[PDB]
């Protein structure tokens, strides 16, 4: 089956492992100007971003923080060894190693350039690794911004890897398997004290995706539906079909002249039924799959075993429908007609079931108790080993209830069939003969599906959520009674693989589950606290529904997603996802004012205002801050379109702040200054009424400026009317950047670690149950 | 208060129609009741304190839920349900005598004890039933 | 100075959507005491369709205001609410569409649309006006020409 | 708009109609597209504004 497939091709989780350290920062030679403006002969050493690439408009910054949260999290490891990203350190005095090859090279550069002070070039060769064996540490020299250390701080000390040892493993098995005395455990390894695992996130459902969400819950019952059936065991040694058949047709007297209802009784009667009801009904319970009731009434055999069915499966597990025609057929083939009871007329809609009626007009003590256990039969919930789990009533596990129903069906034998003919009679008697002459088979039957039941659910890691299913999965009544009719005494208990692999299968399913919900939730929170607000988050929640790789997205309408989108908000961050934005959102300002492509914005003062000084410019018209000015916020004008106020202080030349990730033109030409360029490129925006065209003018007056000699030569000042709101970069100060960075020596991770666990079964005839008697005792 | 006489009439009533013999449907509102009533105190710590010379007691509630598949009650049913309803029973008479023993001056009328301040919790309103006394 | 049929402000801003939810998630808690349980989970899970389009349906309601209001803003002559002699027949069916395949983008009416509606209410009217006047005219000038 | 085969799609399980006694199951979802649709809010809109 292509479901099963599906459901069975997920991996556990993509393990990260970090080859280099991440950065968004870099050291850069500049050169440097004096306070007149004239080139220095040394150099200067500034951070500046690796990938310079911040778009135009506050919005597109934010939307770009966005994808940097992106590809953090895409970076951000499970583990870390960082002796494989250690490279030599050429410079170093005892040939040590520095993380990364990026921090070798920017040491390479810094030691061979003439430049460099003596100090740093003592530093440089100071770097080196320490390594403590005996604490399994070691501790590497590495040359990173604040930010980029921040980061890779963050991802050395928050590893996902913990310690793992055979204790540990046998622990991953669930408790119950454990506790079951028919499955002995071994393993045939001694995991070392530096073996590592990472826990797989088996959090309970956060989207509640059982309650409001039926075409999705549908599909998720559909899939454990199909793994269930896929790991319940088959049945063996089942009473030969025809040899069984060969036995019913002598107990049932067929005649050849004669029309009888017995000869029915035949009908559909084959080991492949047994396995398929067998198969049917423990995976319906697993999965929590409502189940349908498929049978002919004129078929009484098939009446007596859903009377066993119904005896044994608790009848919220049976749509509504198919539940009261089984109970009305039951109760006017078989019920009423023995105890001269009028045929009920039982109506549609009723509240009470056919069985619930009967069971308060029924006078008869064993046919009206039998009756009251049906109606009051339900599943227990109870939360076992922190899961969820439906439970069987203990009579129904040790098989008492087989007991009790044969004890309303010999009541029922009994009986005259007043109003009936003979014949009637007979064909009742006969099908209760059929039912009865396997009471032993038939308790050993309750007791191996109860067995395989709770045996299969103790590998349930998601809590089984009891609600109706929209679609049904249909159970034929001649399957039941295939199973009653050729169910063995061979005992079938699911395998210690099995067992293992369908845990493994739920653990797979669980922990993408929670990672995928983390993602949403990480991503869908980030675009909240950014301020997307043209952001239309459809595709988040398809990304998140298809990595689920059990939906079909095709099929899903944009409300359900963006119902999936406000549950998903409610929910709270990843500890590790949270701290990162925390991170990002500090640093994404002195990250956006890193840039060399964007300006934070433009000062339009009609005034003279003398050009800064700055050693990586010379003179510069740069402001530091909007102070002592009317700020425009250019991305509330682009929303919202109106000019009228930009128009207005520009024609009336008000000092003003136009605020906004701005692109800039940088002009070294002195004359154009003198000209006063840089006043010139506003009349566009009232001409136009659009801003996203501005482009204001940066100023970088110095030696390199063809006309520098105005300068010079006339003890000048430079000034102008518009000033750039923009930072000036930082200075790498290569001994301050260095930093320790420690890890682990080194460690082995494991994946599957139910592959060092060997496990076997007792021999099935020794089999037990939960009250230590065999499961089947018959011979 | 409301709550506490809830759990008191609840008690009296399963006391009465919790008999050998008796016919399930003449308990099945009852034993739904009796269940809620199970299920709302279920993971509750109570404390009825030492004042004078009463002692200070602890009551835990783990108990569970009483059968429904009894057609007519039988001994085994009462007798399980005798267990329950007597620690019920000890709990609701401790904290009446726990709340009879103490006064205000400002708010007489608000429950004293901190077993009946707790059961003033809107998470016991569950257990709230007919009020006929 | 002209009169206009203008909606309550709880349709404006669409949250009487909200009461519409809650009312027909009531519906879809309902025992439905003596409907056969197939057909009561039929018209449970309709009503949970409609129920579950809240946001949508807010959404739709906001938009169908905002665009009667819009286009209403355009209308010169009075809006006289009279029980007409011949109808316009909507199926329920076309509302079903439109609530079941409302997205979540908003479209308004474009400001040339609504000066060519303006435009065309304006031409009507003043016709209107100038034919009323030119009939009255010659009207009372046949009978006062004593033209019987 | 929402793609009119993913809603139908999703009204057709939700409904269950096939499963039910009704004497008109086709025609249960007739009338569900992107036309039908605009037709109404045409419909709606002009109604109150004429």
């Amino acid at each position: 089956e292509s479901i099963l497939k599906k459901l069975e091709d997920i991996k556990p989780e993509q393990v990260k492992k970090q080859t280099k350290l991440f950065r968004i920062f870099e050291p850069r030679q500049l050169p440097v100007y004096r306070a007149n403006g004239e080139k220095e002969l040394r150099n200067r050493w500034y951070w500046k971003l690796k990938r310079d690439t911040l778009p135009d408009g506050d919005y597109d910054v934010r939307e770009y923080f966005l994808n940097l949260y992106d590809q953090v999290l895409t970076e951000m490891p499970d583990y870390l060894l960082l002796k494989d990203m250690a490279v030599e350190n050429k410079n170093s005095r005892d040939a040590g190693k520095v993380v990364d090859s990026e921090t070798a090279a920017i040491c390479d550069a810094i030691f061979q350039d003439e430049e460099t002070e003596g100090v740093v070039r003592r530093f440089i060769a100071e770097m080196r690794q320490r390594v403590q064996a005996d604490r399994n540490v070691v501790n590497y020299p590495s040359i990173l911004h604040p930010i980029d250390h921040a980061f890779n701080e963050y991802f050395l000390q928050h590893q996902l890897v913990e310690p793992l040892n055979n204790d540990i493993i046998f622990n991953y098995i669930p408790e119950r398997i454990r506790n079951d005395v028919n499955y002995i455990l071994n393993m045939d390894r001694n995991l070392p004290s530096t073996a590592r695992y990472i826990r797989p996130n088996l959090l309970q459902d956060r989207l509640n995706l059982h309650d409001n969400f039926e075409s999705l819950w549908d599909t998720i019952t559909t899939s454990n539906y199909i793994l269930a059936r896929s790991v319940v065991p088959d049945l063996k040694e089942l009473v030969s079909t025809e040899a069984q058949i060969q036995k019913m047709s002598q107990d049932l007297q067929l005649e050849a002249l004669t029309i009888q209802s017995e000869t029915q009784f035949l009908t559909g009667i084959n080991s492949q039924a047994a396995n398929d009801c067998f198969k049917t009904l423990i995976a319906a319970m697993l999965s929590q799959r409502t189940m349908s009731l498929d049978f002919v009434t004129t078929n009484y055999m098939s009446l007596i075993s859903g009377m066993w069915l119904l005896t044994v499966v608790p009848n919220d597990m049976f749509i509504r429908e198919s539940l009261v025609a089984c109970q009305l057929a039951i109760i006017n083939t078989i019920i009423y007609p023995a105890f001269g009871m009028q045929r009920m007329h039982y109506r549609n809609g009723d509240p009470q079931t056919p069985f619930q009626i009967a069971e308060q007009q029924i006078q008869n003590f064993q046919v009206a108790n039998w009756l009251h256990f049906v109606n009051n039969n339900q599943f227990r919930q109870v939360v076992i080993d922190g899961v969820l789990n439906q439970v069987l009533n203990d009579n129904i596990r040790n098989g008492h209830v087989v007991n009790q129903l044969m004890e309303a069906l010999m009541q029922l034998s009994r009986q005259q069939f007043p109003t009936m003919p003979v014949d009637y009679k007979r064909s009742i008697q006969r099908g209760i003969l059929l039912l009865s002459n396997r009471l032993g088979q038939l308790v050993d039957l309750t007791r191996l599906l109860a067995y395989n039941y709770e045996t299969l659910m103790a590998c349930i890691t998601m809590n089984m959520q009891h609600v109706q299913t929209l679609t049904t999965e249909k159970l034929q009544l001649t399957s039941v009674t295939s199973l009653c009719m050729l169910i063995g005494n061979a005992t079938v208990i699911p395998s210690p693989q099995t067992l293992f692999h369908y845990y493994n299968v739920n653990v797979n399913f669980h922990s993408n589950y929670n990672e995928r919900i983390n993602d949403a939730v990480a991503i869908i929170t980030a675009a909240n606290r950014l301020n997307l607000y043209q952001k239309k988050m459809k595709s988040i929640v398809e990304d998140f529904l298809k990595r689920l790789q059990i939906f079909d997205i095709s099929r899903v309408p944009d409300d359900q997603m963006y119902r999936l989108r406000d549950r998903l908000r409610l929910l709270p961050v990843e500890i590790r996802r949270l701290d990162i934005f925390n991170l990002i959102l500090m640093n994404m300002e002195q990250i956006e004012r890193a840039s060399d492509k964007i300006a934070q914005g433009v000062i339009i003062a009609y005034r003279d205002m003398q050009l800064e000084r700055d050693e990586m410019y010379g003179y510069v018209n740069i402001a530091r801050n909007l102070d002592g000015f009317q700020q425009i916020n250019l991305e509330e004008l682009m929303r919202t379109g109106d000019y009228a106020q930009i128009t207005n202080m520009l024609l009336n030349n008000q000092p003003v702040a136009l605020v906004g990730a701005l692109p800039f033109i940088t002009d070294s030409s002195v004359i154009s200054l003198v000209a006063k360029l840089d006043a010139t490129v506003f009349a566009q925006i009232v001409k136009l009424r659009k801003v996203d065209t501005l482009k204001p003018i940066l100023y970088k007056i110095n030696s390199d400026s063809n006309d520098f000699y105005l300068v010079a030569n006339y003890d000048w000042v430079p000034t102008s009317t518009t000033k750039v709101y923009k930072q000036i970069p930082q200075q790498f100060d290569f001994r301050a950047s260095m930093h320790m960075l420690t890890s682990n020596l080194t460690f082995t991770v494991y994946s599957d670690l139910l592959a060092f666990v060997s496990a076997d079964t007792v021999e099935p005839i020794n089999a037990v149950a939960f009250d230590n008697m065999r499961i089947m005792n018959e011979l | 208060m409301d709550v506490l006489y809830s759990l008191s009439k609840t008690l009296k009533d399963a006391r009465d129609k919790i008999v050998e013999g008796t016919l399930y449907s003449n308990v099945s509102d009852l034993i739904q009741q009796f269940n809620q009533m199970i299920i709302t105190m279920n993971g509750n710590e109570f404390q009825t304190g030492g004042i004078g010379n009463l002692p200070i007691r602890n009551w835990n509630f783990d108990f569970g839920l009483l059968g429904t598949t009894l057609l007519n009650l039988d001994a085994n049913y009462v007798e399980t349900a005798r267990n329950t309803i007597d620690y019920f029973v000890d709990f609701v008479d401790n904290v009446c005598m726990d709340e009879m023993v103490r006064e205000s001056q400002r708010n007489g009328i608000a429950p004293q004890s901190d077993s009946l301040r707790k059961l003033s919790g809107i998470k016991f309103k569950r257990i709230n039933f007919d009020n006929s006394s």
